[PDB]
This record gives C-alpha cells, sequence and structure tokens, in this order.
C-alpha cells in the first residue's frame, strides 16, 4: 500500500535573469 | 492441526489423572547445560562432563541425552545464542556490572521473538507496539537514533549529521533498544560489526531456564518499568564452588524441568524466528 | 468525607487517560549525571515532543534536576500533579535511598521541635523525627521516669547516643513512650516531629540499576515494594528516558492524584 | 458543562468566606516604589500577620514586586488563586496600563504568529494581536486580493504603517477580514494571535491614584468599569496596603475563581 | 488459539464459495532467488537485479518482495543453508561429478529436519528409525564410523584405534550419513572444522523449490534405494544462457509458487508444535 509523508520546508529561491543583446549591422546604431 | 487450531477443546473436570510422564519425558528428550568457561576452569577436570552424564543417568536420563555447551562469558554468549536441546538450562554467573546485559540475555532466551531485517540506510523505523523492540547483536554494536517529527525532520538531531544523533548503545554484543512508539527514527549502526532486527515478543519460551549463580534478583525481562516478573524458569542460587552448583543442578533436575515445558523447541536453534 | 453508595453494574466510563494528560502535568526528576551523559542542550525539548506524541500537551512536562540523592533529600519540593523521580542506585547509599523514598512516597504531618527546651518522645509507630539540612548530626539520650538519662548524662552531651552524623536527611525512630533529650546541630539542620498519614500516590520512584533494596517502612518485618516503586536496568541514560516516555501510560496508571488537603501554600504547577 | 436545574426556594448556605480564605492563596502585586517608600525589611511579615487577623493563614498571602507597569507587562505571570495588582497611575501611560489590564482582566487564547512566512488577518472583534517583549516595534501593511499593499509596499518595510514603537506590551487591533503584512522586531518581541474568551475573574486591578481611564475593550463605544477595576486615591503606600488588607473580603467578593482549563505553562502558588 | 493439540477439522464435500486470491501471496509473501555466482558473471550487468525485480513486479510481486542471493557453488552453499523468505527458489547448476552432493543439498533444503546435538567424544550413537540420519556441515567434514556390538566392542574396528575406523565422509562441506539402525557407532569427526547433528526427517519443506539448470534427473532426496521420488518442487530446465533461465523463472513464477506451499512450520498455527 502507500503511506503519506509530509515535508514542509523553508526555502530561499535565489534566481536571476539573463539578457540576449544581439546588435544589427551597420555602424552599430541599431540593435 | 492448523485447520483445527481455532477449534474448542472440551474437557470434563472429572477425567482421571494419568500416570507420571517425567520418566518417559526424560527417556524421549535431551538436556542442554550452558555454563561459563570459568566453571570448567575451576572444575579443572577433563572427564567432568562424563561424570555429570552418569549422575544425570542416575537421575533418569539415558546416556546420550545430556549435552554441555561452553560459552566464554555473558557478553560473547549474547551474540546469536543457540538453544539446541529440548530442555535448555543456562548457568549465568552474576556480575553486578552487567545487570542490563544479563537481563537482555534473559529477555532474548526466555521469550519467543519474531524478527525482520532492518536496512537502516534506506528506511526510517517505528516501534508499533510495546511488544516491538530492536534487537541488535554482533561483535560490537553502536546504535545512534534520531527521532523525526511529522515532517520527517530530526528532533534534537540533524538528520544528515550522525554526530548529533542520540547514543542508546555503544560497543554492545547484544542490545534490545526500545524507543517511543509511533515516532519515525533514523538509525545509524555499525552494520559491519553487528546486525539489527525489528523484533516482536510473542510470549514466553517455556523450554529455557536461566539459573543465576550468585547475586540478587536483578533480572528484568520486560521493558515495562512497572513490572519485573520472576517466572518459574528464572532461578537464583548462591555459590562458593562450581562443583556444588553442578551437583545442585543435577540433584534438582526434576524440579528444574518441572518448571519448563517441551513443545517449545524450534526447528532452528536460533533465539528468534526470522522473516526476510 | 461522606459515605459513597454505588451499584455493581454501573457502566464503565471511557478512558480518562487522554483527558488526564490534557488536564494534568508530569514532573520528571533526574540526577545531574543524566544530563551530563546526554550532552545535549535541547534534550528537554525533544523529550517534550516525544511526550506530546504520547499525549501530553507541550509545556505540561517539567524536567527538574538534582545533583544527587543527598542534595535532593533536603526538603524536596514536588510541583506537578504527577511526579516521577529517577533515582540512581548506589550500593553504599541504601539507607539514604530508602529515607528519600519514605519521605516523598508517603504523606507526613510535621510540627516543629525545640530540642534545646523540651524533651520529646514518639507516640506510636507512625511517629518519627525527620531531620534535614546541609548537615544533620543527631545524638539521643533516653530518659527514665525520673527524667534522668539511661546510659547517658543529661548535662554531658558526649555521652549521648549518636543516631545521625552529617546526614542531609535522616528519619529517626526511637523507642516509643520514652522521653529523649536530643542534641541536634540546629545551626545547619532542622528536625521535625512527623506522623505518617499514608502514601503519596502522585510520586513514583524509578530506581535506575541495582536491586530492590528500598525500605519505606521502619518495621523490620515489612518491605512492601509498592506499585509506585519501579526498578530498571540501564547502560545509557537516553534509553532510560525513552523507556520512561514510552511507558508513561503505565507509570501514570500506577499513580493517583494526591488527594490530601494541605494547610501550607507552596509553589506547585497545575495546568 | 451540563444543565443545572435549581429551586428558587433553596436556603442560603452559610458564609464560605472563611473556608475560601483558609483554602486559597492571595497574591499582591505592587510597584518597587511601594517597598521603597515603606522602607522596612519586615513589612511582608507585618502584612502577613494583618491578613492572618483578617483570616488568611500564614503563607497563603504572597507578595510579588514589579519594577513598573511597562516591565510587568512582559508576560505577567499571576500565580495565586486570587490576584490583586496595585497599579500606579501615570497620565503618560494611560494606554499602557489599560493594555496591561486588558491582558490580565480577561482570558486570552493565543497561538503563535510566524509573520516572516505567513500573511495574517483578524477574523472578528474578539481577535487581537498581543505582542510582548523588551521592544515591540510593529509595522503593518494592509493588503488586497491581488496581494498588493494599500499605501504600502510589501517589499519596502519603510512604507509599512507604524502602529507601535519600543513597546513592552501592545494589543494591536486592525481592520477585520483584511490581510496584513507584519514587520516586528522578532529578536526583542513575540507577537501572538489571540482571542479574548471572557473576563478573568481571579484578577483584580487597583489603580493607585488618577481617574478612571482604563479601557479594556477595543470598541470605542464601550468603556466598562467592572467590579474588578478599583481606583483609590493615595499619598502614602502604607495607607494603600492597610486599605487593601482591611477590605480584603470586599476585594475577594468582587473576584471569582478562574474556572478556565488552560493549556499554557505557568507555575502557581496554591494551597 | 489452541496450539498444543491436534483437533479434527470437519468440512462439507459440497461446500460452495471456492474463492481465491493469489495476489495475497504476492503482496504479503516474499520471494528469494538463490543462484550461483557464475550466473551473475555470465550476465555481466550491474543492474540485472533491478531489471529482474521489475519483471517480477510485472507478475504482481511488489518491489522489495523479491530478494536475490548469491552462492559460489553447490558445495559452498551446502554449508548450513539459511532460506528465510516465504518462498524460496534455488537455481542449482548440474554437475555430473557432484550428483550426490546436489542430492544431499536438496535433501537438506527440500525436507524438514529436526536436529539434536552430537557429542562424539562422550557418547556412542545409533539411528533409531528410517528417518534418523547424521547431517554434518562445515568447511571440511570427514566422518569415520566404527560399529559396535552388544558388548560395546567394534566390528571390524578398534574403539581405541581410529585408523581402523570405516571412513564414510572425506572433506565434505555437507554430508548426510545413514548407517545401520539399532547399532551403536563410535564416530570420529573433524570437530574443529565440522559440526555433526542427529537429525530426524519430519517431512517435506513446502516453501523451498529447486530448479536444476542442466543435465537429467539425478536427485535422490530419499536414502531408501527402492524409491527416488521426484516431487513437484524439483524442477529441471535445459539452458544455454542465464538470462534465458531467469526469464523463464520470472515468466513462470506463478507456476513455481503454485508448486510450493507456505512453510507449515513457520505460521502461528504450528505454535508450540516445534516452531511458531
Ligand atoms: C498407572 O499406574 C497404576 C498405579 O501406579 C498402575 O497400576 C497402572 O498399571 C499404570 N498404568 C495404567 C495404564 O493405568
Ligand atoms: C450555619 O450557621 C448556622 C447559624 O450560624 C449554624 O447553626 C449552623 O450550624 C451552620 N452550619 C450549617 C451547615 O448550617
Ligand atoms: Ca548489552
Ligand atoms: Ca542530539
Ligand atoms: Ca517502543
Ligand atoms: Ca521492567
Ligand atoms: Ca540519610
Ligand atoms: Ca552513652
Ligand atoms: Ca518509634
Ligand atoms: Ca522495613
Ligand atoms: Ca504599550
Ligand atoms: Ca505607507
Ligand atoms: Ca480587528
Ligand atoms: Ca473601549
Ligand atoms: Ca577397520
Ligand atoms: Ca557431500
Ligand atoms: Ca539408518
Ligand atoms: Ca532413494
Amino acid at each position: 500500500l502507500w503511506k503519506e509523508m509530509q515535508y514542509n520546508r523553508d526555502i530561499t529561491i535565489r534566481f536571476k535573469f539573463a539578457s540576449s543583446i544581439v546588435k544589427s549591422g551597420g555602424l552599430g546604431y541599431k540593435w | 492441526q492448523n485447520y483445527g487450531i481455532n477449534l474448542p477443546i472440551t474437557g470434563s473436570m472429572d477425567t482421571a489423572y494419568a500416570n507420571s510422564t517425567q520418566e518417559e519425558t526424560f527417556l524421549t528428550s535431551t538436556l542442554c547445560l550452558y555454563y561459563p568457561t570459568e566453571a570448567a576452569t575451576e572444575i579443572n577436570d577433563n572427564s567432568w562432563k562424563d561424570t555429570l552424564s552418569q549422575l544425570f543417568l542416575t537421575k533418569g536420563w539415558p546416556t546420550g541425552s545430556v549435552y554441555f555447551k561452553e560459552y566464554t562469558d555473558i557478553a560473547s554468549f549474547s551474540v546469536d545464542p543457540q538453544l539446541y536441546c529440548d530442555y535448555n538450562v543456562v548457568l549465568m554467573k552474576y556480575d553486578a556490572t552487567l545487570q542490563l546485559d544479563m537481563s537482555e540475555l534473559a529477555d532474548l532466551i526466555l521469550n519467543e521473538w519474531l524478527c525482520n531485517p532492518m536496512d537502516i540506510t534506506l528506511y526510517y523505523y517505528q516501534q508499533t507496539d510495546e511488544a516491538n523492540k530492536w534487537i541488535s547483536m554482533g561483535s560490537s554494536c553502536t546504535i545512534k537514533v534520531c527521532p523525526l517529527n511529522t515532517q520527517t525532520l530530526g528532533i534534537g538531531c540533524l538528520t544528515t549529521d550522525t554526530a548529533t544523533f542520540e547514543e542508546v548503545a555503544t560497543a554492545e554484543k547484544l542490545v534490545i533498544t526500545d524507543v517511543v512508539d509511533g515516532v519515525n527514527h533514523k538509525l545509524d549502526v555499525t552494520t559491519a560489526t553487528c546486525t539489527i532486527r525489528n523484533c516482536k515478543k510473542l510470549g514466553p519460551r517455556e523450554n529455557v531456564a536461566v539459573i543465576q549463580v550468585g547475586g540478587s534478583d536483578v533480572l528484568d525481562i520486560t521493558a515495562d518499568p512497572t513490572t519485573a516478573p520472576q517466572t518459574e524458569r528464572m532461578m537464583r542460587i548462591n555459590w562458593k564452588k562450581w562443583w556444588q552448583v553442578f551437583y545442585t543442578v543435577v540433584d534438582y533436575v526434576n524440579q528444574i524441568i518441572q518448571a519448563m515445558s517441551k513443545r517449545s523447541r524450534s526447528l532452528n536453534s536460533a533465539a528468534f524466528y526470522y522473516r526476510i
């Protein structure tokens, strides 16, 4: 059969974003 | 038998008693005497086993029924003790420093146990009933227990750091651990040196009598603090020399075995039934 | 205290153990060496949580510590509704163990004694002289009907008969009906004339290791070993405390509420 | 709790005042300035003997001292069967003293408030947040269904609304049915979600000087003075204690036994 | 509940309600597979036990119910075999040079044996009836036997000279000795590296099956020459690869269990007969 076991945990999600910066041709005035 | 186990047995209160069966019981049974090594050392004789056999024969045992098993001491004998004969008599020398161990040994050999393997590395373990214990035996058993909570987190102990676990046994040849029931425990044991099993006490053994040589009434074969029953199978005698002890055992074998009963010797010689 | 008439067929009520645990409290007394061997700073908290698993609400169990039997014997105060004292057995302290058990397992009605002013005698077998303090040294001089010492001199206290020396608790039992002059070091110990009313049913004593040596009755012919005097074998204190927690149901079953009306307002716990 | 059918023709029983004085304990709480002004090391014994003249057995009256109202408000433990708190009036502390009264003149069922992870709200008028400690600085940020704050940012405590600063005790009442984010100094404070069940009948408060300013109910439309809120003008503390001793029967008359079955952990001074 | 007595059980030959649930075996009972080490060597997979557990679980056995045990060879396994699961299957490889040994092994595990100690130094021994044998186990059992006469003198041997003893076992890991019944014998055994026990064959061991992986039918679990029974628990399969053997075992595990029954000596019904 099956047993129920509990897990309450105090978590700290530490995350962040990343950025994709792709620039267009020319002299660099356009992204 | 099994299909008629749950059937009544009716007996009239006037059926005539049958003639004595002790003679036939001796003629059809075998007796095992378990004694320390110091007993044989003090006796300092090689033919003493043969003389004891002859004296037992004088007491009504066929030549071949009495066997003598020698064990070093209480601690070493506590590692997987084996009960071979129909009737087992264990002469435990009393040492005031090993009271618990003595009790433990008695608790193991005066009672039937039903045991299961314990993979302490993979499961938490509960003790469901007062009859449930953890019997561990080996060369040296050190048991450390962390009681968890309803959230599978150690109480007073870090579930990952064994150093914070609670010491309930250190370098034990045998130990019967009893923890709070209904609590999941994380166990760490010296598995290389000892084996731990989840055991259930089924009842008395009735074919193992423990004679305590010297001391006082210190045995406690029940983990319940408010009971220290003294059954007929746990006897106590005073001694100054071992030959007198053995003569007392021989001369009162009738009384010793009248307190014991056949029908209880298991097919295996082990001190517990095992279910893997 | 009125007569109680009952029928032999009244239905049994449900178990009161759950509500008893919810409405009472348990004081557990242990020696300092127990805490020393445990070597944990939160063992009280984990024991309380285990008791809660067993039924007792948090904060209901109180853990009190005493250095040893002798120190605990100096006027021991028992607070909770149910008291369990884990007394470690020492082969050389049998009489002190017995005296402590007699003091805490029985109810005593005590009055002060003025040894320096009046002679004192013991009326009956229930009457004793309990002296406790830092150091009790009691010497006794029995007197004949002419208020003159027997085997002792009233003026000279050296001739007195020594019944206690440097004891932290001693129950003195002398021949009843005889007047005695008492020399007691009152500066460091107080002696009281006490009568045994009956058993204290809210105090159990668990003797850790040893044999049944307790004698809570001065009669040579009786060694009761009541149901409130348990004994266990041990090697580690954690196992002892686990056994106490697991079988607390049986331990409380062996005990009953105090059931004595006290004229002294002392410090207790009562949830 | 069962129905209690009684007859209006029953005869009045004799005065139980002597019996309750004999079988109960009285606790007197006074400020340290009382003992300072009295300036006598034996004043406890003098009051005990006066109470004995009033009927209370020696030892049943217990005298407890508190530095001041602010200090006493940190988990006030009331021990005896009957508690009388002599509270000096200070026009600057009208709320604080009131809060103290609200804490000790009523029964509170409290549970922990783990603010740092949970969002809390008050369900009804009986619900309050009792915070106690060395320094309770509580800031509140009301929220809405979208979890955003009203005039506050949950991520910037500086915008939280200030409801208490450096408080030894504070009873916080916010709008019911609204979730709030709480920021209180947990190091020097503990906040509990509490429900007032009813009056605490074994605790009376005697305000020494001033005027009737206590408001033990958060509702602005009610400022009731129960019989357990006395107010006496004073110039000497000896006179205060004499009037407390002389009218002890009247004070206890205004009080009743606690009658509540608790679950908390507090020692008591009972006989 | 009534454990010490054999009470008759009555049933109706026309009784209805012939329900069944083999699933009860799977979830409640445990399966043990005993195989030689060379099987694992040939398989040469580090997770084959997991795959076999998965395949068994296809047949209804919950994970953890099936256990796998390794033994080096027939001779090593024969040293005091310990089969503890509810259902035991032993994949015994056939070796034409080790017929008797295999038979002995099967005779030890396919039957139920009630064994008592033997003190060859003290006592002479007989074999009372056809079911009485002398089972010796150890690293190297070498048993020599000298039959006596009614005057206690040896027949074709000298009791005081072991060189004349009639050797019946030489360097055996396990050997079951059957001698003439009703004749006292002096036994010389290598007690240091071998223990000999006086055993009685109670009956079949229901919960142990032996699958012979290889040659023809050669097992003789009966000492009687006139009978060589082939019970349903003695299976035989032809093989070339061990994965095939294990797949056949798993696919037909239901039939293998059907050929077996719960150990009649291992349930509460048999309490106080011999064991549990
Ligand atoms: C039983 O004992 C009696 C008296 O000792 C004896 O006469 C009898 O033969 C014995 N056997 C039976 C079957 O009664
Ligand atoms: C009550 O008081 C009355 C009058 O003082 C007295 O007669 C009586 O004995 C007292 N006790 C009871 C139980 O009525
Ligand atoms: Ca041990
Ligand atoms: Ca710890
Ligand atoms: Ca347990
Ligand atoms: Ca016990
Ligand atoms: Ca003493
Ligand atoms: Ca003298
Ligand atoms: Ca006396
Ligand atoms: Ca006595
Ligand atoms: Ca305030
Ligand atoms: Ca704001
Ligand atoms: Ca509100
Ligand atoms: Ca108001
Ligand atoms: Ca020969
Ligand atoms: Ca062989
Ligand atoms: Ca034979
Ligand atoms: Ca055959």
